[PDB]
RNA sequence: GUUAAUGUAGCUUAAUCAAAGCAAGGCACUGAAAAUGCCUAGAUGAGCCUCAGCUCCAUAAACACCA
């Protein structure tokens, strides 16, 4: 029943061109999102979600 | 000491008999970056086999979508069928647990929820780096 | 000084409280609908029609005529049925439709109305042109 | 006229009104107004099930005291380019929230109704069932500055 | 006639992939993303692809190509996770991540002295006790794991009596949020299963009423 | 020269007429009646009816709607009414339907704007 | 295996013109609803009998049985 409100569109007279754009957070996972600038592939990223040690530990790995 | 205190409630009180109007949307009013494109657009001519294609499609997602909607809503009813008889149930056997359980539980509040995902969650998976900064705007 | 209502009164039915949980129609031709429909029937107040002539509201019109001819419902029924099903299974039909370009055999509508129904409407043609009163009263 | 009988006939504004905290007692568990929150980077998607859930709450008759749409909030993503020690824009993400408001509820039809909308819950969007607080009631609001500033000196 | 309480879990996890989309589906899809290019008034990227283009054609008388190769490139090389783990496996049934395309639930096997059932989650409770809280302990103890489950109301998702002297069965729905089973090479043997499998295992008339109140999907 | 029946002014439709013509699209079928000031029904057409019924498709869509018109513009003319009123509402008067029915009446034959009466 | 009763579509009509009216869904329009237009599917439970009767199944509340 996922598929039950997603089979829509943008509903207005003046708007600008969107795609569907595979974005991917900190998990793996992938989510349509209609988006301008048509990039196949968006990754958003982290750098707030650990302390000051956790940060420091991964950047000596890198 | 007292005159400042007196001015301070005065400028208070007249700043909290003002109005309390909402911040704008920006989703409902069109920036004024579209008004310079829509004089350039060339038509779409849609040809009549794709006209009838085109209807022919609506018609069957309509009567799909009736369909649907009369099984999810016969899902419910049978739902609701079901808690009844269990709720009639509980209160024929005894009183204090029906009591007891038509009340709400203190745990569902803050209640959140996230829908699935077009792909599952890939193991070991380690974003290179990036930070966020907040580009949104303000209004007083 | 009260006098009580000759009868029940019009909106005495539906429940004052709780408004919000009682469902209201949003459509002013759905009201209209429902006001004609109350307009019709025999108040025990005194109305328009008493007034300017229903001619004594509804009479018992002395039939003298042949009997109606005799058919089988369930048989008619089916035909009629079968007939809407090997109309609507046309696909030029349905594309004529949507088109809003289809045409209508006049004369044969003619045929079959004055077969099956061509009478009734006859006969209140005549009540309203007065035959029946001024023939045999 | 008064004492005729057919006084009152032509009533009509016992039928029209035009001029919340929660209520339990037990068994009849009808608690306060709630909100429920759509989270989403699809204004299509975000939209469509806002509407489907309007009209569910209308088919099963629950009061939907509004039904209105969060102010936009708007992320920049910047990406660590390659050899580090830079930070460049990738792209920027617009993040939208749906809002409708249920007036009464029961324990049974609540559990009933969460049951349907994590059912039918679509793709990449964030579902947040709250009670309608202060805090959400201001958060539509404009700021207050001078408020704020008048206060801070106060203390 | 002595009466017996007993209650049972209904204990389900939702999916984590969406559905194949019905060829009607995809039909309307495609129709719904033509209408909306039709009558979208521009993008950005196609208003700069065509100024350049024309900007080209006029000084060679007298890049967005190159954006949207590196992006093409990019999506080429990058490598999703794989959406089926069940149709590669097809020998281990009691994994959690067994079916994601469907809502699964849980069924536990025990062996009584008298009685071979296929029953589900089940417990008892003192009087002194309440019906949410025997489901948290049911939860917490009979699963022998470290996990997080939702409850959604108070109120009984079914009952079910039955005389020898009789017995009733409260039958009452969760909602998992995440599962960290410890111990999976343990001889007690539960397993994920979705309404096809409970129709099809679920041999007592009591507990093949359950998809009543189990949603198809 | 009949009195016309000069009036009411506060409600809607007009009373003022002779005949009056009544257009009733429900969901399943569109009916067409020419009533009089009395309130009888004089001439109907109705796509319930099977002689329309067997000869239509979709009795609600507007080439039924023109049906229906055609249909009663020729009845009238056999009952001898050529003058009628139309009253209908702001949003039906711009309707697809209804206006080809008026547009069919007038091909076939029958007017609106009954004349006004002789010393009113 | 018993009764006081019925299978008109979700609810009520009608069963001599005719199985109707209200409900329920998709598209256009607005922030959503609502209204309007264009539309979409719908039933006399089934078998014989003369032109209302006998059975089977199903629903609804009670009595024996298996749980
Ligand atoms: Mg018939």
């Amino acid at each position: 029943d996922c598929n039950r409100a997603l089979l829509t569109r943008l509903h207005r007279q003046t708007y600008a061109r969107l795609y569907p754009v595979l974005l991917v957070k900190q998990d793996g996972s992938t989510i349509h999102i209609r988006y301008r600038e048509p990039r196949r592939m968006l990754t958003m990223p982290v750098d707030l979600d650990s302390l000051s040690p956790e940060e420091r530990r991964a950047r000596f790995r890198k | 000491d007292q005159a400042a205190k007196d001015r301070l409630k005065k400028r208070i009180r007249r700043l909290e008999k003002a109005s309390q109007e909402l911040i704008p949307i920006e989703d409902f009013i069109t920036p004024v970056k579209f008004l310079n494109k829509e004089r350039q657009r060339p038509p779409v001519e849609l040809p009549f086999e794709e006209s009838e294609r085109r209807a022919l499609l609506l018609k069957r997602w309509s009567l799909y979508k009736q369909r649907e909607h009369e099984m999810e809503r016969s899902a419910i009813r049978s739902l609701l069928e079901a808690q009844e008889e269990a709720l009639q149930e509980l209160r024929l056997s005894s009183p204090e647990l029906h009591a007891e359980a038509t009340k709400r539980d203190p745990s569902l509040f803050p209640f959140e929820r996230q829908g699935p995902d077009y792909t599952p969650p890939i193991s070991d998976y380690q974003p290179p780096e990036g930070r966020y900064q907040d580009i949104t705007k303000v209004y007083t | 000084r009260r006098a009580a209502p000759l009868g029940p009164m019009p909106n005495e039915d539906i429940d004052v409280s709780d408004l919000e949980r009682l469902k209201k129609y949003r459509s002013f031709d759905r009201y209209r609908r429902r006001a004609e429909q109350e307009a019709r029937k025999p108040h025990w107040w005194r109305t328009y029609r008493e007034h300017f002539g229903e001619e004594s509201g509804p009479k018992d019109r002395v039939d003298i005529g042949l009997p109606p001819p005799k058919v089988s419902r369930t048989q008619q029924l089916l035909e009629r049925k079968q007939a809407l099903r090997e109309l609507r299974a046309n696909v030029e039909e349905e594309r004529a439709a949507r088109l809003q370009t289809a045409r209508i055999p006049l004369e044969a509508v003619r045929a079959e109305w004055e077969r099956t129904c061509g009478p009734y409407h006859k006969q209140r043609l005549a009540e309203y042109c007065g035959l029946y009163r001024d023939l045999f009263h | 006229y008064r004492s005729k009988p057919t006084h009152g006939i032509g009533r009509y504004k016992h039928l029209v009104k035009a001029q919340v905290r929660p209520i339990n007692l037990g068994t009849d568990y009808e608690y306060g107004v709630l909100n429920i929150h759509l989270i989403a980077y699809d204004m299509a998607l975000a939209e469509s099930y806002a509407q489907y859930v309007h009209n569910l709450c209308n088919h099963l008759a629950i009061k939907v005291e509004e039904s209105y749409a969060m102010p936009t909030k708007t992320m920049e993503v910047l990406q660590l380019q390659e050899q580090g020690s830079k930070m460049f824009l990738d792209a920027v993400l617009t993040t939208h929230e749906r809002v409708v408001q249920i007036s009464g509820l029961s324990a049974t039809f609540a559990e009933i109704f969460l049951e349907i909308i994590h059912s039918n819950l679509p793709e990449g969007v964030k579902l947040s069932v709250r009670e309608h607080t202060e805090e959400d009631f201001k958060g539509r609001f404009k700021a207050r500055p001078e408020l704020e500033e008048l206060l801070a000196k106060l203390n | 006639s002595p009466w017996r309480l007993l209650g049972a879990l209904c204990l389900q996890r939702p999916p984590l992939v969406t559905k194949p989309l019905t060829p009607l589906q995809e039909e309307m899809a495609d129709l719904l993303q033509q209408i909306e290019i039709e009558r979208s008034l521009y993008s950005d990227h196609e208003l700069r692809a065509l100024d350049e283009a024309q900007q080209l054609a006029k000084k060679k008388s007298d890049l967005a190509q190159d954006l949207e190769d590196m992006w093409e490139q990019k999506f080429l090389h990058f490598k999703l996770g794989a959406r089926l783990t069940e149709a590669d496996k097809k020998d281990d049934r009691t994994s959690l991540h067994r079916k994601l395309d469907r809502n699964l639930i849980l069924l536990v096997r025990e062996k009584l002295g008298d009685q071979d059932i296929w029953m589900l989650p089940q417990s008892d409770w003192q009087p002194g006790e309440t019906l949410r809280q025997t489901a948290e302990r049911t939860l917490a103890t009979l699963s022998e794991n470290n996990m997080e489950a939702k409850f959604l109301g108070n109120a009984p998702c079914g009952h079910y009596k039955f005389k020898f002297l009789g017995a009733k069965v409260f039958f009452f729905k969760a909602l998992l949020l995440t599962g960290d089973f410890s111990q999976a090479g343990k001889k007690g043997h539960h397993v994920w299963v979705s309404k096809e499998e409970l129709g099809d295992y679920l041999k007592p008339k009591y507990l093949a009423q359950v998809r009543r109140f189990l949603l198809d999907l | 020269v009949a009195r016309k029946e000069r009036g009411w002014g506060t409600v809607w439709p007009s009373r003022e007429f002779w005949h009056r013509l009544r257009v009733i699209r429900t969901q399943h079928h569109i009916e067409a009646l020419v009533e009089h000031r009395n309130g009888q029904v004089v001439v109907s057409a109705s796509t319930r009816e099977w002689a329309i019924k067997k000869h239509l498709y979709s009795t609600r869509n507007v080439v039924a709607c023109e049906s229906v018109g055609r249909v009663l513009a020729e009845r009238c003319l056999e009952a001898g009414i050529n003058f009628m009123v139309y009253h209908p509402t702001p949003w039906e008067a711009a309707s697809d339907s209804i206006k080809r029915l008026q547009h069919a009446m007038t091909e076939g034959g029958v007017v609106l704007r009954e004349p006004r009466r002789i010393y009113e």
